């Protein structure tokens, strides 16, 4: 998975010990002790899997670590467990109702593991002999590290091998039941033992994936095209009852996951009303909601609310609150960011960055590191010194300074009333 | 011979090796600090390291923001993908605004790949069906002959191209495309009048193999893996005339495409060229687009999005009580670095008018150019810029090449400014 | 994946027999 | 009314020259297996074998007027005038001949 | 196919060789400053060098702004695209506002590709097609003659099929395109030997062609940039050229078409002829449309946009603040405004006379004076509409000229805005008010 | 037998070189409006103008829709009249502008007059006459094919050209078949066997048609009526068949689409060509948009642009409003509902309210239309209510009075029935009080 | 076609056949089948029937099942 550097690449975990007590700086996370402790409690609840339909609200001031906390929870939760992260603005679609979009998001975060035991023969082919009707007579020889035997083919196997046009001397894989043939290069690699092996393959799917697969004749393309449409509720009921029966039979297990809505303050009252009931039912994942606004008017309503959310939903949620950082934590977060971005800052440069971040914003100081690095490279210098950061500060403006400039020159910008003085004279 | 546009004189940022900007180079006059900042941004883009970085070109109208964006595009070069946009372009009717924004995000990320093309071409000497059945075709050339076995899709393509014996075809093995290039020259004199357009017999061997490097975007791969896109078969025609409209591509398809691209890069057959997404007039965006842009910038594979606005203390569209520095909510502002763009004095206006006149192949007298500069100072710089063409037309109608003061006065009396028209309305 | 174009020799190629060896 | 009313098919047929001249662009990326995977006509689809073969045969026998557009948008050949444009000797030889 | 319309009386801007507007020429009267500015814009369009300029036509109603646009279009003539749209046309259901504006902008740029084709023309002497029953082999030869030469061609299968389809005979003068392959029946050279059916349907003889039998001719293919975009957007885009339903064409298609057309121009294959886009009542457009217009005018492949507005200061749609012309200051900064003024009595009189000439209505002097006084009092368009009704009233009287009494009757029968407003105010109870109340009974 | 609200409006009732009669054509009163509609009808019949707008302005129950219907009846069924309500423009499949343009081009009509010569009759003889070969070769050549057709009081033998053999083979005609052969085209078409051979076989799938009447050689003039909208839709629609485009058209339901200007211009060009050839004539027609107050400002602006089109019909608008705000605008109070820009381009005709005598005459004529008989006292009371509450109230109350009279075994409507209906059915005012 | 009998499982050592056991009970078994279906199920079945093996039928099957009035 090759990709560039993001703003959350350094957070490789939640940084807890055995007793769920977070360390001062571990797994890329700094500070936020109580928030990380509560996030570890949530993570343990997710791993247990015995608790369903819990909503946790991650509230606090901006640039405090809500998305960082969610990313740490996701990484510590690891793979092999669903984690759906959708912004609140992704629900509003022209093809799916908001309730249907929320339902699909809810189903995406509940995983189902199905084990399929397949009999497949793997080895290095040697000879193939196919003859005309005397329907068809055929013999193939497969060599491995310790066996070399011939196989008497039948009609359909001969047809399949002719369709694949398998050559000789190339590693081949044939499935006894399905009949699929997977080609491989000449034996770096080599056959490793018995001709016919018994290895199980596990398929990880979500409830939404099963719903879409059964939705149409070839619905599994919609998982990529996105033209699923509002699935009939009877189909979902069928999926649910069959998943219950499979779990009872023991031929499939359920892996509950986490659904993360980053900007819940954009969902309307209908979405919250739907969420209230969707949480109650079984197969409901754990919903993490991140909000920042203190008291705002819920979208679709004309009244204020304690977080931009209706009181019914807040009654159903437990709130994890994040607190603003101080100078030392800003310093160590910037050091981690600089190490991630492969930038060697000096001590005085780091101190200047820390004071700038405390005065203005942590994100502003975080973004200045790469610009400072590029400025230094223009001077053919390796380490970023104070003057490079000062030039970066002079060239690029923050929110407060930009606001001050706009306020002091309000005539030359377009205002809310649509007035501007383009003419430099008069 | 050549046409002139708003930014035809902008050939680059005009920055030297050390990074300092000359007063007049690359068609730019003044704006030294913004040019230096944009040069730093260009260096950051050329580094090909960070993802999701965003900057804001903030200034009044007619100040040089779009010119700076086009200069950044010129400096980066045609290799990199630079996607121009307007805030009004994201309000689609087929798919939601979020999908359009994501598609433009992935359109600005470039990929350069190497592919080997297997090509067959020659005069047909046999068309024998194997019996929907394979066709056995014999291709002759000036250097040799060859007999091939083609799949039923290629047979359908040949059948619908009306290819007979003596025709010259062109089969591309990778894509299965068949083109009938004409009839062989040996049969030119068979009849004195027929619609057939004759071509010479191909030179070289029938089987040709070449290696071509082609530039694609991630959006191209997503579209390829989402919907059928080409073909001469009726099956492809029905597949693409079915589900014709745009679809909401899912995150799963993007993740799988990213895995494919990572495999291609790891094998060394492909290289990545991250580019720039330019969104002009960002104040037209609604609060939902900004909210999703907050999440989209945190993606580990994102371009260096540049935003431009000319508004100050304006309320954000969609919201009713959020006053923001440039129509951009504070959540996104913290993710941005602001490059301030400053107005122009009289001397720089004069030089800009002079250079614009030089570009459009006009001759302006010094006194007339001084009058044009002072009226641009009085009313508007762009107003002075658009007055040049009517002045040249008036001068030509009087059998005079160079523009004189009288022609400028006549053009002023014919075409009016916003202030003069409003005064007439009053 | 699959080769849509295949080279065959008229004397050698025949569907009645398929053979490949080291 | 056969002349006042002209369906889309006869308009496709009559505008052959314009289609040849102005259809230039080709897709940036294609995947051949998606052509049959979209219709459920792949060899290992959930649709029955008999139905798949019947649909394939009907597609083989059906006639489409958009074949020229398909072949123009699938592969692009340089125009013959490019040969003249790249050699002034050929340019003057043309008028001489 | 046209009828006598409102602006059917103007055939151009009526200008001299030095762009000085004549007092009355080509149908236009007065508006000397406006006509001179329109001529300057005309020369700018005809030069083909200046790209993406915006020009605004402002003034009171009935001042001739749409007439000015029609005059510019007529001076442009054919071969120079002119796209006349209204502000209401952008707001669609299948396309976005930005997409509709993009398509309207691209409709105004024309691409001309010239090709040389060989044409065979002559009068047939003998046609002979030999085909075997229950056999696919066909063999045929024809003898096509001209006044100075005659020759025989032995035909391939496709030519035989084409001639059989076209129903070519001996007394037919036909043309053959060696590239396309189409056969056009130009006419007949003599009668069909007096068979029973079709006795005398070939009387309209045509002269035998003269000269070289195989002659080269040039053919020009003119197609707008939007048509190329629609063709190359999808495989079914050709149908979308007529049906609509073009969809929102991906930006990569437009960029690639731009690059290909620039290459064509640099190669001399294609000639680009930019045109004019005209928006009626631009005040109906949203602010998003104005922003897109602001940006899209900076493109090198953009036409010259002209807009008409009469709102004065008014609220821009999509915003809650009034703007000088119903347009934001950003769009006003990059547009040159040409103004129109109210008409004198003499200008109104001569416009009425021009309209009467176009409508083929013969007005007496006193009738024309009364119409001019009415138009000054009430409206120019009111008198223009009254002319034809007065002509009909005169015809009812069985008179070939319109007199004062006919105009008086037309005035009595048909009302102006002011008289209708007065009659409404006097009898307000007989009409439904904004509060939804009305008295139906008379007692 | 059915009775709508305007069955009695047969026309404007004007006289040649005169004025409106007081009562004629189902109209009572409204002399000025009828005369104005008459001059407008004359203008439409002139067929020389485009984009002419008239506005029917007046109160409720003033005859506006009756005047529009009178215009339609006076013009005749040959002139394309397109009734419409302003509410109909607001579609869901396309924009309002497209719907307005479609109605505009539906109002314009085309008449195609074609004369065709045809020979029809039962085939009796089929003999080719041998002739000398110009190219020799000892082959058997034919110079003509002889077809003998017999008809009712007519029979003839034709020496057609040798080309007919292809059409005869394609149409698999035989002796006893009755065929249809075009004189100038050379094609043939069989419509069935002759009825005289229906007895030769007890069962046969083919349809035996009666022998055609008249002489074998018949000249017929066929007139067909089309509208520009019909041509545009036919050109924008696939032919319909086994081709793949028609198959996907069957799969995807045909929605309305923005028919491009290129297709419309092509239709105009072909229509102009055939008009110049002398086969077609253009009929402008009338587009009647009732309740124009319902239209939004965008539709009004597009009307402003479309009225200037070189080919456009005569638009008649009707509004019962006074000073009301134009829909889609916040502060545009205009006369009627029409914004001032469009009012400047139209001509207004007033529709006056009625007196007691006019109401009484209208009521009695309507009662005559509904095949009802009323006493004089009952008619006077009905007119009193009509002047007291509404004309349409009494006009509608006529029928329940008749039903009550029929239930009482009476063939005439009496004051008792009128009062019984008055008590049973309340008007708007008495119900508002209740 | 349920599949191939387990009796002929070892006829070929490599063959793609879904071998299934011999059915239990008699060859001719009569069973009473009871199902609970809503009326909406019948309405959906009538509105969007799954029958037909034509090209049009299959193409309609591939289309998304949009709700209709
Ligand atoms: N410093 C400069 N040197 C040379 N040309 C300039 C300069 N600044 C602006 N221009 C040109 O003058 C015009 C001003 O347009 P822009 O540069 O787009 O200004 P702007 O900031 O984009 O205004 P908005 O926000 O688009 S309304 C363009 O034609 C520019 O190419
Ligand atoms: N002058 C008239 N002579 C005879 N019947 C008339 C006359 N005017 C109206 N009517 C009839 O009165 C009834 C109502 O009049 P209409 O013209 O249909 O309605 P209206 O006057 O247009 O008012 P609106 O706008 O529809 S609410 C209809 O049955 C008409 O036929
Ligand atoms: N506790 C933390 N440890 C490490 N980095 C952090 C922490 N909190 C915030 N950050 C960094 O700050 C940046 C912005 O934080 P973000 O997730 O946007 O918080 P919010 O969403 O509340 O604004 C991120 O790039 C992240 O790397
Ligand atoms: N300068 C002029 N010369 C000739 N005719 C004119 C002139 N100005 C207006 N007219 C006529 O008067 C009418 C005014 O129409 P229009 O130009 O649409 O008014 P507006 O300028 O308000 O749009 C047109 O029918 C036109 O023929
Ligand atoms: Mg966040
Ligand atoms: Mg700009
Ligand atoms: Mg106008
Ligand atoms: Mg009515």
């Amino acid at each position: 998975s090759l990709s560039l550097i993001a703003a959350h690449s350094h957070i490789t975990g939640l940084g807890l010990d055995e007793n769920l007590q977070p360390r001062p700086t571990s797994e890329g996370m700094v500070g936020q002790l109580q928030a990380r402790r509560a996030a570890g409690v949530i993570l343990k609840m997710v791993q247990n899997g015995t608790i369903a339909g819990r909503a946790v609200l991650v509230a606090g001031p901006p640039s405090t670590g809500k998305t960082a906390l969610a990313m740490g929870v996701s990484q510590s939760l690891g793979k092999d467990v669903p984690f759906t992260a959708i912004a609140g603005s992704e629900i509003f679609s022209l093809e799916l109702s908001k309730t249907e979009a929320l339902t699909q998001a809810f189903r995406k975060s509940i995983g189902i593991k199905i084990k399929e035991e397949t009999e497949l023969i793997e080895g290095e082919v040697v000879e193939i002999q196919i003859d005309r009707s005397i329907h068809k007579q055929g013999k193939l020889t497969i060599k491995t590290t310790d066996m070399e035997t011939i196989y008497e083919l039948g009609n359909k196997m001969i047809d399949g091998l002719t369709k694949e046009k398998v050559l000789a001397g190339d590693v081949i894989s044939i499935d006894k039941a399905s009949g699929k043939i997977t080609k491989l290069g000449r034996s770096v690699q080599c056959p490793e033992g018995e001709l016919q092996k018994r290895k199980t393959v596990v398929h990880t799917v979500s409830l939404h994936e099963i719903d879409v697969i059964n939705s149409r004749t070839q619905g599994f393309l919609a998982l990529f095209t996105g033209d699923t449409g509002e699935i009939r509720s009877e189909v979902r009921d069928q999926i649910n009852t069959k998943v219950a029966e499979w779990k009872e039979e023991g031929k499939a297990e359920i892996v509950p996951g986490v659904l993360f809505i980053d900007e819940v303050h954009m969902l309307d009252i209908e979405c919250f009303s739907f969420i209230n009931r969707a949480l109650e039912d079984e197969f409901a994942p754990i919903v993490m909601m991140a909000t920042n606004r203190g008291v705002s008017k819920t979208r679709g309503t004309n009244y204020k609310s304690p977080h931009g959310l209706p009181l019914d939903l807040l009654d159903r949620s437990i709130i994890i609150t994040t607190k603003s950082y101080n100078e030392q934590e800003i310093k160590t977060i910037l050091s981690i960011r600089a190490q991630e971005e492969e930038v060697e800052l000096s001590s005085d440069a780091l101190d200047l960055l820390t004071k700038t971040g405390v005065e203005t914003s942590l994100r502003y100081s975080s973004n200045l590191i790469s610009v400072a690095q590029q400025i230094a490279m223009k001077r053919k210098n390796n380490t970023v010194e104070v003057e490079d950061v000062k030039r970066a500060y002079l060239l690029f403006l923050d929110s407060a300074r930009s606001v001050k400039y706009v306020q002091e020159n309000e005539s030359q910008y377009i205002d809310d009333q649509g007035n501007v003085q383009i003419s430099i004279a008069k | 011979v050549t046409r002139t546009a708003a930014h035809t004189h902008i050939k680059g940022l005009g920055l030297d090796e050390s990074g300092v900007a000359k007063r007049v180079e690359g068609g730019f006059v003044g704006q030294i600090e913004a040019r230096e900042a944009c040069g730093v941004i260009v260096d950051l883009i050329k580094a090909k390291k960070m993802s999701g970085r965003a900057i804001l070109l903030a200034g009044g109208p007619s100040t040089g923001k779009t010119a700076l964006a086009l200069a950044i595009s010129q400096e980066l070069g045609p290799k990199v993908p630079f996607c121009p946009l307007v805030g009004s372009e994201l309000y689609s009717v087929e798919v939601k605004k979020t999908e359009t924004l994501m598609e433009n995000f992935r359109r600005a990320i470039g990929l350069r790949i190497k592919e080997t093309k297997e090509v067959y071409e020659g005069e047909v000497t046999e068309l024998t069906p194997e019996d929907i059945s394979h066709v056995i075709v014999g291709l002759k050339s000036a250097k040799g002959t060859k007999t091939l076995r083609l799949d039923p899709t290629i047979y359908e393509s040949i059948q619908r191209e009306k290819v007979s014996i003596g025709d010259v075809i062109y089969i591309e093995a990778n894509t299965g495309a068949v083109k009938r290039v004409g009839r062989s020259d040996a049969y030119a004199t068979e009849f004195d009048l027929e619609t057939e357009e004759y071509v010479p017999l191909p030179k070289g061997e029938v089987h040709k193999k070449k290696e071509i490097v082609q530039d694609v975007t991630l959006h191209d791969l997503d579209v390829a893996n989402a919907r059928p896109q080409g073909g001469q078969d009726v099956i492809s025609m029905m597949g693409q005339l079915l589900k014709p409209k745009k679809t909401e591509i899912t995150e799963k398809l993007r993740q799988e495409v990213n895995k494919v691209v990572a495999k291609y890069i790891d094998q060394g057959v492909a290289e990545l060229i991250p580019g720039v997404l330019f969104i002009d007039e960002v104040n037209m965006l609604d609060i939902e687009i900004f909210t999703y842009l907050n999440k989209a910038l945190e993606s580990n594979i994102a371009p260096v999005v540049v935003l431009a606005s000319n508004r100050g203390m304006t309320t954000v569209r969609g919201t009713e009580d959020v006053i923001s520095p440039h129509g951009v909510p504070p959540d996104l502002i913290d993710r941005l670095l602001i490059v301030r763009t400053l107005p122009y004095d009289k001397d720089e206006i004069r030089t800009i008018i002079e250079r614009r006149a030089t570009v459009e192949r006009l001759q302006v007298e010094s006194s007339a150019l001084d009058l044009l500069a002072t009226m641009g100072t009085e009313t508007s710089l762009r107003y002075a810029l658009q007055l040049l063409a009517p002045c040249g037309i008036l001068a030509q109608t009087s059998n005079r090449k160079e523009i004189v003061v009288n022609d400028v006065n006549e053009a002023k009396l014919l075409f009016l400014d916003a202030k003069r028209s409003t005064k007439i309305l009053e | 994946m699959k080769a849509l174009v295949e080279e065959i020799d008229k004397k050698t190629y025949n569907p009645d027999i398929y053979f490949t060896s080291l | 009314d056969n002349e006042l009313i002209k369906p889309l098919q006869t308009r496709v047929l009559d505008n052959r020259k314009i289609i040849d001249t102005f259809a230039v662009l080709t897709p940036s990326a294609v995947s051949l297996d998606m052509r049959k995977l979209a219709l459920g006509l792949n060899d290992d689809s959930s649709v029955g074998e008999n139905t798949r073969l019947k649909v394939m045969q009907n597609c083989f026998e059906v006639s489409n007027p958009l074949h020229q557009l398909q072949t123009k948008l699938t592969i692009a050949f340089p125009d013959k005038s490019l040969l003249q444009y790249d050699c002034g000797k050929l340019q003057k030889l043309a008028i001489l001949l």
